[PDB]
């Protein structure tokens, strides 16, 4: 099993597994995401006033274009990498779930220091930012969001690797792996900021003892699942990918046929994003007893 | 008390006296009051954009 | 009461530059705008530079813009104009003008003194007659044109009036062509649309003899007629 | 227009100073002060405002007692102070009735109530001279200071009806300067509430 | 002694009901029942005066039909040209708590009151550019509810303290004071001829007062409880009033009774304001709702539903000729409809 992309020798596989297992599980995700997600974005469009709510707005809608884009991740899977589309089908489809991707987890990790400045420092200019601000913030994360992964739509594709044409960017060889690069920071940064708020923001509402009333408890346990819940979606993709980057350093090349079971994991594993898709919703629309 | 509650039956009794009309007559005359001035209220007649100044 | 007195003047080399300044008193001169009008030695009105309020906006004449600049100290009370290489023809007495602009609102209302500096496609004015011989008791009339029509679309006619009388500073007689001035007697009245204006006297009296300027504010730089005098 | 183009920038200034002057407005906090005459307010014509400074806060108290007309009808005008300061004076206990109208008026259920028991002092003196039981008949307890102070304290918060809303009680002898530090705190509490409240989290 | 005066005031009081029972020998739809609907008046928000920090809680339109004054509790009294939107003057107020404005017929002067119990009359039309309080009109033992001008000079007021009062702008005295309410005197509304005004009380009931007398004329009942608005009929025959109880009436002044209850089963909400239009057909009534309510004055049905503020609106001041209606509300937006 080989393939050459930018003058590198490189390794794909396309066992039977894959469309054994991932469409059942990223079919759950779909329908979870998309039933919870549309019915909070429908509850915010039809059934915004506040900077917190611009920056869920955000999040949200980051969220519903990444579930309205799983279908053809459904279609590919099914295909068994036989991506069909062709070129343009597959550069927007790959940008797609790499802008949507970042941008739901630095909203999230925004949201977090907005909970932060909220309830540690309450009295600070940051929490009076008028709804203008949010949206022009809004619109530079968007920024962030476009500009880093714009090199996406350059990535010459889609690859024949035999029978089928390869629509990936996630090949496993050595380069400059800017976007696994990317992969690994978008993890690890955004856990660093999430979990420093949420234990700041608990050691704040202990501290002040004003835990003792039972609302604020459930606030505890909101504040401190939203990272638990973060991490249980993401880790494991990245620490399959460093893997990844481990056996690749050390274990050489041109023998890549030990890899399949951990492709196979990594693949699989790797829809748990999707999981954290449809988990999202819980943060705004499955919210406290507002809710 | 006494002298406040001699001065509110006498207001009493200086409104009482007052003139009164029919009730159909006041009615007609605020209808016709109405109906005489109907054709000037942008509100309950449709304004063009030639004569609107908020446009 | 409101007053205006402006400083330094006198004789100045030609080529040469001088400093001039507007000194306000008894309003609040933060919220008004601010100009300077100059007056040939025999000669009539001309205009010189505008200031808004906030120093947001500035104008200049044609025949000024760049040699002179002008600029304004809010919290002093005071107004400069800064002047270089001064020509020939720059000698004039120069008025400082306050205005003020809102709905309602009167500009071009107050007048300094004046300061005498002597030295070694825009809408044009005109007025049909230079003198008028007029005596008291009877009616008087002065009329002025332009070469465009000054009825805005919103329905203004920027037309204004402004009576100077011998030996004195101009003072405001009808703004916008149909109003009366703050405290100018009744006996005036503005009259005319389109391109023609007329400035009607009823029952004269002695106190209204002097120059009559017509002046246009529809659009920048502002332009005075070349004034009628109604002698006794 | 030349004319309207001034007008327009005269807009866009005076809209920039209400601007400026609503930012430099946002800092100040605002609470509403309440008490029977003469009832603790005072150690602690028409509106009589006063105002402090404290750990860079700028809180406005307003003592609005001189207005002899039905509270109904101008009470709507504090629906955004961020608490109410509730004064009694300990040493008399009739402000019960007027606690229970503030508490759960249509404007104020969502609006906190800080509780101060002022006169704590003359309470405890006179607790030696007299039964709780001359202003509570119902009291039924020990004739201490500490068992009465909780009754009525309890007696007070137990007037809440709406779950929306905390009562921070707390005592005053009128001789301290812990009266500033314990209203920022209690209203730092307090902020701390509305923004989680903002977030869609409390 | 005291018994008798007593009784001889509830004999009055009979008398008063049986001779204005007496009266009427129709209802207002008994007539109006020959006259056609004015249908679905539907009305458009044409524009939005943005720029008060707080609850606006009154408005007032020069008698140019142009101007509009607004007042807030954020401090500031801005007068608005309503055909573009353009502020003219911010005016600072010397306390935040205003409850009314009004603007003066010349425009010259604007009033501004509220529970300062001062009424301060501002001059526009300085000679030095800025805007500047005239007089602090002080007296009344409570807040000032509502105000509006006779003239330049001359200005009514109503206060909490049950009592209405007639002042001189030139003196600061008080010319006439009326007195006779129960409770607190909420609204006042000038008649057109400006010769009499009425007064509604928190008492439900509302007077008809006499400014050259200095004693009342007529007293009207019949809601339950507060009024919170008033405004007279442009013919200057009649008034509606409307109050807290969810339903405004129309009163005649010669017929002296309430002749039409305009209410639906769906309202639970306050009035706030009972403006009519300049035909009267319309009573563009505001409620606590969020909804400006057109009943037609005399079919005593709704006309229309004009909607659009996130919180309860504080007046509904219509246009001296008919133009555009305004609509203050408590979420800042002072909205033109027309
Ligand atoms: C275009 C299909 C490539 C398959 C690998 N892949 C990727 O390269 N980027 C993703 O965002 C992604 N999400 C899932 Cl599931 N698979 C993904």
């Amino acid at each position: 099993h080989f393939l050459e992309i930018d003058k590198k020798n490189c390794c794909v596989f396309r066992d039977d597994f894959i469309v054994k297992v991932l469409p059942p599980v990223l079919g759950l995700e779909f329908i979870f995401g998309l039933l919870g997600n549309g019915l909070a974005l429908w509850i915010f469009c039809f059934h915004s006033w506040k900077s917190s709510r611009i920056f869920l707005f955000n999040l949200a809608v980051a969220d519903f274009l990444l579930i309205i884009c799983l279908p053809f991740l459904m279609d590919n899977y099914v295909r068994r990498w036989d991506w069909k589309f062709g070129d343009i089908p597959c550069r927007l489809m790959l940008f797609m779930l790499a802008m949507n991707r970042q941008g739901s987890i630095i909203f999230l990790t925004v949201v977090a220091v907005d909970r932060y400045f909220r309830v540690v420092h309450p009295h600070h200019a940051l929490n009076k930012i008028s709804n203008r601000t949010a949206a022009i913030i809004s619109c530079l994360l968007w920024g962030i969001t476009i500009g880093l992964t714009v090199h996406l739509l350059k990535k010459k594709m889609p690859i024949q690797n035999g029978g089928a044409n390869l629509c990936s960017s996630f090949s496993i060889c050595h380069t400059f792996q800017w976007h696994e690069a990317m992969f690994l920071l978008e993890f690890f940064l955004p856990l660093g900021i999430i979990l420093f708020c949420s234990a700041r923001i608990i050691w704040s509402l202990r501290q002040r003892q004003m835990d003792r009333h039972a609302k604020i408890k459930r606030a505890i346990t909101f504040i401190m699942v939203v990272a638990i819940v973060f991490v249980i979606c993401f880790l494991p993709s990245v620490v399959v990918r460093i893997r990844i980057f481990w056996l690749l350093h050390t274990s050489g090349t041109q023998n890549c046929e030990v890899y399949r079971s951990v492709d196979l994991a990594f693949f699989i594993t790797l829809s748990f994003t999707y999981m954290n898709s449809m988990l999202d919703p819980v943060v705004y629309y499955f919210s406290s007893p507002s809710f | 008390s006494i002298a406040q509650a001699r001065k509110l039956v006498e207001q009493l009794k200086m409104e009482a006296n007052i003139d009164r009309i029919k009730v159909s007559k006041a009615a007609a005359d605020l209808m016709a009051y109405c109906e005489a001035h109907a054709k000037e209220d942008p509100l309950l007649t449709p304004v063009p954009a030639s004569e609107n100044p908020f446009r | 009461d409101v007053q205006l007195v402006e400083s330094g003047g006198g004789l100045v080399q030609p080529g040469g530059s001088r400093k001039l300044s507007c000194s306000a008193s008894g309003f609040a001169f933060s919220s008004f705008g601010m100009h300077w009008v100059r007056q040939a030695p025999e000669k009539g009105l001309e205009w010189v530079a505008y200031i808004s309020s906030g120093s947001g906006t500035i104008y200049y004449a044609d025949t000024v813009k760049g040699r002179f600049t002008i600029s304004r100290d809010d919290p002093k009370n005071t107004l400069f104009l800064q002047m270089t290489s001064l020509r020939s023809e720059d000698t004039a007495m120069y008025y400082c003008v306050r205005s003020i602009y809102y709905y309602g609102s009167s500009p071009f209302d107050f007048w300094g003194q004046g300061t005498t500096l002597t030295v070694s496609s825009d809408i044009v004015m005109t007025q049909a007659t230079s003198s008028v011989p007029v005596t008291p008791g009877e009616s008087v009339s002065i009329s002025c044109r332009s070469s465009k029509s000054l009825l805005h679309s919103n329905g203004n006619t920027y037309l204004y009036w402004f009576l100077q009388r011998p030996g004195q500073s101009p003072q405001l007689l009808i703004y916008r062509m149909s109003n009366l001035a703050s405290g100018v007697p009744d006996r005036f009245s503005g009259s005319g649309s389109g391109t023609a204006f007329t400035l009607t006297i009823s029952r004269l009296e002695a106190e209204d003899v002097g120059v009559y300027y017509c002046m246009q504010h529809l659009e920048y730089p502002l332009t005075f007629g070349a004034g009628t005098k109604l002698e006794l | 227009s030349a004319e309207e183009r001034a007008a327009l920038e005269r807009s866009k200034a005076i809209e920039k100073n209400l601007k400026e002057d609503g930012i430099s407005a946002a800092k100040d906090v605002k609470l509403l002060l309440l008490g029977a005459d003469n009832s603790g307010k005072s150690t602690i014509t028409g509106i009589v405002e006063t105002h402090f400074t404290f750990k860079n806060l700028h809180f406005r108290l307003f003592d609005v007692g001189g207005q002899r007309s039905e509270r109904k009808k101008w009470i709507h005008c504090f629906e955004d102070v961020t608490a109410i300061i509730f004064c009694v004076d300990l040493s008399d206990h009739e402000s019960l009735m007027l606690f229970d109208s503030i508490c759960n008026n249509k404007f104020f259920i969502d609006t906190s109530i800080i509780l101060f028991l002022n006169k704590k002092d003359l309470f405890g003196e006179k607790i030696k001279k007299s039964p709780l039981t001359i202003c509570f008949p119902e009291y039924t307890g020990p004739n201490t200071y500490e068992d009465a102070a909780a009754y009525i304290q309890a007696q007070f918060e137990s007037k809440n009806r709406s779950p929306n809303k905390e009562i921070y009680c707390h005592m005053t002898c009128a001789t301290d300067t812990n009266n500033a530090q314990v209203i920022f705190d209690a209203v730092t509490d307090i902020i701390i509430a509305n923004n989680l409240r903002g977030c869609g989290l409390y | 002694e005291l018994d008798q005066l007593r009784q001889e005031a509830e004999q009055l009081k009979n008398q008063i009901r049986d001779a204005r029972k007496a009266c009427a020998d129709a209802t207002l739809s008994q007539i109006t029942n020959n006259i056609d609907p004015v249908g679905r008046i539907q009305m458009r928000t044409r524009r939005t005066l943005r720029g008060h920090l707080a609850k606006i809680y009154a408005m007032h339109w020069g008698t140019d039909s142009r101007l509009l004054v607004s007042a807030s509790q954020d401090g500031k009294l801005i007068i608005w040209d309503s055909y573009t939107t353009n502020k003219v003057h911010a005016i600072p107020l010397r306390s935040s708590w205003v409850m009314t404005c009004a603007y003066a017929p010349s425009g010259n002067y604007v009033a501004c009151g509220g529970l300062d119990n001062i009424c301060s009359i501002y001059n526009l039309k300085t000679r030095e550019g800025n805007v500047r309080v005239s007089r602090e009109l002080a007296g009344h033992t409570g807040y000032l509810s509502c105000c509006r001008f006779l003239d330049d000079n001359q200005i009514v007021t109503s206060s909490g303290d049950t009592t209405c009062a007639l002042w001189d702008i030139e003196t600061g005295q008080q010319t006439t004071t009326f007195t006779g309410h129960t409770g607190d005197v909420m609204s006042l509304s000038l008649a057109p001829d400006t010769r009499l005004f009425v007064s509604g009380a928190c008492d439900a009931s509302a007077k008809l007062w006499d400014v050259r007398e200095g004693m009342c004329r007529q007293t009207f009942t019949g809601h339950e409880s507060d009024i919170n608005a008033i405004c007279f009929f442009p013919n200057g025959n009649a008034f509606a009033t409307g109050s807290d109880d969810a339903t405004c009436r129309l009163f005649d002044l010669r017929a002296d009774q309430e002749l039409m209850t305009y209410s639906h089963d769906n309202i639970i909400c306050g009035i706030t304001s009972v403006s009519f239009s300049k035909s009267g057909r319309l009573l563009l009534a505001g409620y606590d709702d969020f909804n400006c309510n057109v009943w037609d004055a005399l079919k005593a049905d709704r006309a229309g539903v004009l909607a659009g503020h996130d919180n309860r609106v504080s007046c509904l001041g219509v246009t001296d000729d008919g133009m555009a209606v305004a609509t203050g509300s408590w979420d800042s937006f002072l909205k033109i409809w027309n």
